[PDB]
């Protein structure tokens, strides 16, 4: 009798292990023994315990980024430019594996998609006309960078500071 | 994630923080990436909550 | 009879506790015995996909290579443009390791710091060689179009199933992107 | 309702309270146009009092 | 009869309280014309003892 | 005898007292004619300590 | 032996204090002549603090 | 081992040391050349937190 | 999401009033609007006119 009430409750501990629970805004990557199960959807859930892990992600939420820096321009001028970046994460999948700390890698995305753009324009044009021209080939420039690697990064929006 | 009173400030002074919770010394703090960590209150800084708000930092309470 | 049981359980579960090997999904790692795993499988080592797998309590030690992009950034570089004017190229290199095996073996140690160190005094030489040729002027107004590419292009390829031992795909990383994040002049100019 | 201590600021700012009950950390809000809702105080602040004050806020306290 | 805390720094500014009988946070207050009510201090007040001895007003304590 | 905490803040503006026996909240006081008597602080008060040094009058407090 | 806390204020502006071990309410101090005395704050005085930093006076907390 | 308050205050104006762990009352110090050691507060200081920020001491607190 | 809609309503909007607030002078935007301005912008939000 011993031993059917050892099993019972390894299984009820089992059991109760098993459940988690993930945010409503996020959305988790489910892997066995490191070999990606599935995708999981908000709410509540189960799982083998120390058989398979979940990751979860904010899928839901808007991330902005700011970049700031002094540029070389054209006409052999330095401007002081800063701009915000709009993204959300999709396929979080590609989030999670494609490139370590993705977040960085976009920062340095963008400070060389600012760089490449800025330098084609003259100091005054910029501090005239920047806004809409600027904006739009930095954010050209910057999904053109982006596609690349890969990453479930969306590029929501870019505007000028 | 645990994570020192410092660089949480040179963080909030560089306006990679969005919103901070504080239930008692602790603090939930949430980047503007939607990475969040804790932080711990060393003492008690009367300046702390002026440079929160000047820095157009989201604080939210706790019951 | 049953503290015999309960004993002879725990400690088979115990070493299969000790013996369980777990490889996420995100690296790539073999295993490390002191003497044999060089050389496994004739001339190329074992991959070791991610997965369940089964290793011997000691004889071996548990080290992980990982599979994803990696950046490396050159914080600051002194070049010198055709018209000896000096110039500061902050710069980031995004490399992918493509072949394992490879990798493991021509780098001194599984750690990235030697691949890292190698790849940086490559990439470094063929940027002082590239941008010697141009103008700060033409580097600061395309040089994603005429610097950037043509270096990703030559150090992969390695140009000044056929693999040159200059290029770095003799090495088993590959070069996925290079960028130049920022441009500085000396203070006097500046 | 809850409303975050560091909205409620910027709300009393733009002379938009009307009445506030402070009970401890905990604070009744009520708006000039009849919503009532609940904020809690994060660390103790100084500035708080001589802001409501200020704007012609009335101020309730409870025992 | 209670009075808020708000109108009673206004009658302190407009001098028509004579002494404050000040215990905790309950403060009994008697106008110039012998009129007794109650205020409560919300929050700790750095300055509502300035003003009282500005407007030279009878404060007293309670054991 | 009680004597108002006012009252004891212009006595003392006025150079009449000499010694103040400070016990937590409530203060002993003798003035400079021999005169004993206790007053009571409504609250913490930080000019007290500046007030009482800047005129000269002496300090003690207690175990 | 006991020693009066204004007497101690103007002993230490006199530099004549080498050692103040503080326990909390109570005070252990050294006198540069080997004198060991004890004394007490009346209330929190941060002056207090940093008029012993100011005059190079040693400060000693304990657990 | 054991600090004075006044030492560490003198310590971290000279900039060498790295990492200050508060843990309430007790002070974890951290030297700039892998020295570790206690120090204790005398009395709550304002200006302890705001000094050690300004010279780029990495500050950290606990649960 | 609504997120999205709302970034490119913000998109929209800035760029055609931009142009239209470049077509005229401040006398004009600031003394007699009538919903002159904002009603162009509102019905060229809502159609294809540019």
């Amino acid at each position: 009798r011993v031993v059917t009430i050892a099993a019972a409750a390894i299984v009820i501990i089992w059991a109760a292990s098993g459940f988690y629970t993930i945010k409503e805004a996020e959305r988790g990557v489910v892997t066995r023994f490191g070999k990606f199960s599935h995708l999981v959807e908000p709410g509540l859930n189960w799982k083998p315990t120390f058989i398979d892990e979940v990751k979860p992600v904010n899928v839901e939420a808007v991330r902005e980024l700011a970049a700031s820096g002094v540029m070389l321009t054209s006409d052999e001028n330095v401007v002081r430019v800063e701009m915000n970046v709009q993204y959300r994460v999709t396929n979080p999948e590609k989030y999670l594996y494609s490139v370590t700390s993705p977040d960085d890698s976009l920062r340095q995305a963008t400070d060389s998609a600012l760089r490449g753009v800025i330098g084609k324009y003259t100091m005054d044009r910029i501090l005239t006309e920047g806004r809409t021209v600027i904006r739009s080939d930095t954010q050209r420039e910057l999904e053109e960078t982006i596609r690349p690697y890969d990453m479930g990064i969306t590029l929501l929006d870019v505007n000028f500071q | 994630r645990k994570v020192d009173y410092s660089t949480f400030l040179q963080e909030v002074n560089n306006d990679q923080v969005r919103e901070a919770r504080i239930n008692g010394r602790e603090i939930n703090v949430t980047k503007k990436d939607s990475n969040r960590y804790t932080t711990y209150i060393p003492v008690q800084d009367p300046k702390l909550l002026d440079n929160l708000l000047t820095k157009n930092v989201k604080v939210v309470g706790e019951p | 009879m049953r503290k015999s049981v309960i004993a002879i359980i725990i400690i088979v579960l115990v070493v299969l506790y000790m013996s369980v090997f777990v490889v996420k999904e995100g690296e790539r790692g073999i295993t490390l015995r002191f003497g044999k795993v060089l050389r496994d499988d004739d001339n190329k080592p074992l991959v070791y996909e991610p997965g369940l797998h089964f290793k011997i309590p000691f004889i071996e030690t548990v080290k992980m290579l990982d599979a994803r992009i990696q950046t490396m950034d050159n914080q600051a570089d002194r070049f010198v443009t055709k018209e000896k004017k000096d110039l500061i190229v902050d710069s980031y290199i995004k490399w992918r390791i493509s072949d394992f095996s490879r990798y493991y073996l021509a780098t001194g140690g599984g750690d990235i710091s030697q691949a890292e160190v190698l790849l940086k005094r490559k990439f470094s030489d063929r940027l002082r060689s590239e941008i010697g040729r141009l103008d700060v002027k033409d580097i600061v107004t395309d040089s994603r179009g005429r610097l950037t590419l043509e270096v990703r292009d030559a150090l992969n390829s390695g140009s000044a199933p056929v693999i040159n031992p200059n290029s770095m795909a003799a090495l088993g990383i590959e070069v996925v992107d290079v960028r130049i994040k920022q441009i500085n002049l000396p203070t006097e100019v500046s």
